[PDB]
């Protein structure tokens, strides 16, 4: 697992695309060696600085390897390593580099999850899916810098001091750092496995008992069935004092590690120091040699106090990069293109052969389906309340599949054409439409982007919707939605209408709302329909009379089949459809 | 080490 | 400013009620103290070894000079300070104490945000009002740690370090290590403001960048109004370009502080480390003071190097707190307790006078609206969709107050009576009930916690819902609510029947919900309202023919005033009431 | 001295 998932944090570590930024790459990666360079030559100055002080050496010898000395510990850090000059150059440089790898992973994110099939999108929830991409981007991006910026280095460190020691110091104390170190990676892993398991069991009891507070917050009913406002504290109390043995149990574990840790760290120290001293006593080592061992075990151990941290957010990461990948190539797009060539839209005909659908399991709702509506003609659906006829519709504009049978546009298949001209040819008017939070100017062009601003005005004349929009007092760059005033039922309907003008399309597939409103405006925007709905094929549903008396065809649906068809008088005159317009509306 | 988790 | 809010987190400081607590935070300063002590002590056995190892020392004083030192070295911090034994012991008994202060506070807000009258509550949401509670016990607690063990500490031991150089080392070394920490304290600050402002710049547009990834997510209408998937994408591309233009200026302006803090502190080692070996070689000091220099200075830097975080969470702290405050402070009690004493039921009369009322800003609702219920018998209200009946249903239960007139239960005036026995006396259902997440038993016992297992089962077949419970395949155990299944109208009804049955009131303030469902089942559910309501003062509110048909008193308000008085029959003959129900309802 | 704040 360790060596697939390096080789995706590889492939995502080189810019494929620009050549400025592999230069970058490749000079913080320079710097980073330059970096392990500081960190071994410092001490070594250091103990050439004391030999020479305590050889009373003249004056000029001392004062330039002094100020050299200085300067390495200004390039290199001043503490911690995360200070210097250095690996802030790369710092910044880095900075510039992970920019790009962040833009091109959520944009990758985003582009995919615009083309999933529609029945993906009803069934999970925005909230979580949104979570899953934001938290892989911050993964792949935490997961190169931690790694090849934070670990690698520090166990490069290791290996080079146990051979600068072995080598060129004596051959007990790379014994000394080897055991020190060992002991010290063993002893962290091995305590924080452990310290994960408290910490999960925590951070469940603190959700829960934030949920218990936002809940006795919502429901100002307390007073209501009871003076229940001491019960609420008291149920608050005892799950904060749940949470808080939870945190004291996770916290003490903290503490142990760090004292481990340190203990170990300790023991290392003195056994290096009291070995160093009896060897100097001996005439064996220098002066330097003491306070170079020193420095140099200090400066191996600041990096190392943050081992758990990392093996914690690699973990974590990894797990979650898993998720976005497995998101990623979540192909479900059920609905697909086999084959090309656009629509060949020439009047608007609509042909059904008996279309079988299912979406909800089990049970069939579109069975030996079949009608026609010749160009120009109004047809309407009329029924029991239920999903038939939005059903249709959604199958009429290719959002999801018929099971069996046949569908076409003018005498033409749908199945075998490409879902962009369908969707661009056929118009369409939800039940309530939305505008997203912008300028009404803007959400009208919305319906057709490249369109000017002399089209707007005159489509949002041809609505009725422009004086209302002069109503508002900064006009066409009034903010609308949530961030903006809210809008009455005519307003939203009436932008919908003039988008849909944008659009100039063929087939309106009007889905009138049941939105309550005087009849007045209701009547308008009736009319409004009326001379936009002209000289085009439409489909109407609705439960009115308005669109069941003047339509050409009415069809009616029971249980998803046809079982009255014709017009409107031969319905009437049935004893069908007059039923159920004196019952539902009256 | 922070607690960042 | 500064000394208002010390004062008020010093008065945190203390926990006042428990003894064992006071002795751990007299433990943990004394810790701090030793850390100083331990901080002066640790650079002198330093120079105290160097200085025995260059004059050829025999071994036994050496060995146990040096096991001193690296158990001095142990004591304290072996990196960054937050490393050693001592202030990890502080951080133990730290947590033990914090706690308390944590609980105190979070019962406190919790305590007064469920005292204050409804339309505070109507007025804010419940996301923003939590947050600011959250907020502001976080910044209390973290003031307190912040302030009193990481910042007092450093100014404690920077003035130390002046002595101590000043005194017992040389008079120039005074005077550089008081340039070097007040020119690193000073451009710390001047800096910090600038990058605040960059940082706020740049959160405004990630929280504009991530509700435009929401909005797109949210809305698939994308693929409805246009092919317009390519035109959301490059609206996030863009979003995302201006966000990252205002990381990039921010984490820079974070590098510039890294580097001017780091050539700071080197400028300080330069000077004095070359000041230190001209003297060493005028035989004035002693090859240790060489070292002890070198480890002092780094030791003064460890902790500075995070002074810029601690400004920027001070202050953010700060203004949190006063949020907090000023949250607590708000006694907006408005319909208050002038006076005590219970609330006498003796069977039940309600009685008005002319009663002004007026919650809407301008317009007045209620004005000269006056009449009587007997005990035992049943008013109806009727009228045009609105405010007035559910608002004088308000007015009975004590929510708001009146600005004119008279109310008064068994010839007692409300406004002169404890709030507690009214809301105890007045049983009520209201439009929608909510069940909270818990189990179903929890929710009928939630009308009176202190009754019994028996009494529960036995309202729950008194109401008829506890078939219905052992449907569930838990039983009484079955999660309810969000986290569990989801409950139909009749069941949520009958659990508000069960509930307020518990309760045993005088006086139902029943307000019959408007929930379509089957017939039978609404049938049932009126036969249950009227053997509860027996024998005990009612007032319905409804839209059906039901309850007008058998009660005792109908009235009818329009916009908030009687316009007809009298029983079902004369309401009918007048031309009224028999429009209205023939009209609304067919 | 993230970034925290
Ligand atoms: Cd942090």
């Amino acid at each position: 697992d360790f060596g697939r998932k390096l080789r995706l944090l590889s492939g995502y570590l080189w810019p494929r695309g620009s050549p400025a930024l592999q230069l970058v790459v490749l000079i913080c990666l320079g710097l980073m060696g330059l970096e392990r360079a500081l960190n071994v030559l410092v001490p070594i100055f250091y103990r050439n600085i004391v030999n020479l002080l305590t050889e009373k050496a003249p004056w000029n010898s001392l004062a330039w390897t002094v100020t050299s000395y200085v300067f390495l510990k200004f390039l290199q850090g001043g503490g911690t390593g995360s200070t210097g000059f250095v690996s802030n150059l790369r710092t910044f440089l880095w900075i510039r580099v992970q920019q790009f790898t962040s833009r091109r992973v959520e944009l990758l994110i985003f582009s995919h999850l615009h083309e999933l099939s529609l029945r993906w999108h009803l069934g999970r929830r925005t909230g979580e899916v949104l979570r899953i991409a934001d938290r892989g981007t911050s993964s792949v991006t935490g997961l190169l810098s931690y790694l090849v910026f934070n670990v690698i280095p520090t166990l490069a460190d290791i290996i080079i001091g146990i051979i600068y020691f072995s080598m060129f110091f004596n051959a007990w104390f790379g014994l000394i750092v080897f055991l020190c170190m060992s002991l010290y990676l063993t002893l962290t892993i091995v305590v924080t496995e452990w310290r994960t398991k408290f910490r999960r069991a925590m951070n469940t009891q603190e959700n829960a008992t934030r949920a218990r507070a936002v809940d006795s917050l919502l429901n100002f009913e307390t007073v209501k069935y009871y003076n229940a406002e001491s019960y609420e504290v008291e149920r608050y109390r005892e799950a904060i004092i749940k949470y808080q043995g939870l945190e004291w149990k996770s916290s003490a574990s903290l503490v142990l590690l760090n004292q481990t840790q340190n203990l170990v760290i300790g023991l290392g120290l003195l056994a290096g120091s009291l070995l160093c001293a009896y060897f100097v006593t001996e005439q064996k080592l220098q002066v330097g040699d003491y306070v170079l061992f020193g420095t140099y075990i200090i400066q191996l151990y600041m990096p190392l106090n943050w081992f758990g941290t990392y093996y914690r957010m690699i973990q974590t990461n990894f797990i979650d990069m898993e998720n976005m990948f497995d998101l990623l190539k979540e192909e479900t797009e059920v609905k697909d293109l086999p084959g090309a060539g656009p629509l060949r839209f020439q009047k608007g005909r609509i042909e059904f052969e008996n279309v079988h659908f299912s979406y909800a399991d089990g049970r069939e709702t579109l069975q030996d389906v079949s009608f026609t509506v010749m160009p120009g003609q109004t047809l309407a659906l009329v029924g029991p309340s239920g999903a038939g006829k939005s059903t249709i519709l959604r199958l009429l504009f290719r959002f999801y599949d018929i099971s069996s049978g046949c569908i076409r546009i003018d005498g033409q298949d749908i199945s075998q054409v490409t879902q962009a001209s369908l969707r661009s040819h056929i118009g369409v008017v939800p039940q309530d439409t939305v505008l997203f939070n912008d300028t009404i100017a803007d959400n009208i062009r919305y319906g057709r982007v490249t369109a000017g601003n002399d089209e707007v005005e005159a489509a949002a004349q041809a609505a009725g919707i422009h004086d209302a929009i002069m109503a508002f007092p900064e006009g066409y760059r009034t903010q609308v939605g949530e961030r903006g005033l809210k809008l009455s039922g005519g307003e939203k309907q009436r932008v919908a209408i003039a988008r849909t003008i944008l659009k100039a399309p063929g087939i309106i597939l009007l889905d009138e709302a049941t939105s309550a409103l005087d009849t007045s405006n209701e009547r308008a925007i009736q009319a409004s329909l009326a001379k936009v709905c002209a000289n085009r094929t439409t489909i109407v549903v609705a439960h009115r009379l308005s669109t069941v008396v003047n339509a050409d065809q009415i069809l009616v649906i029971k249980d998803g089949c046809i079982v009255e068809r014709g017009r409107h008088e031969a319905l009437l005159s049935r004893g069908g459809v007059y039923a159920d317009m004196w019952q539902l509306q009256q | 080490x922070c607690e960042c988790g």
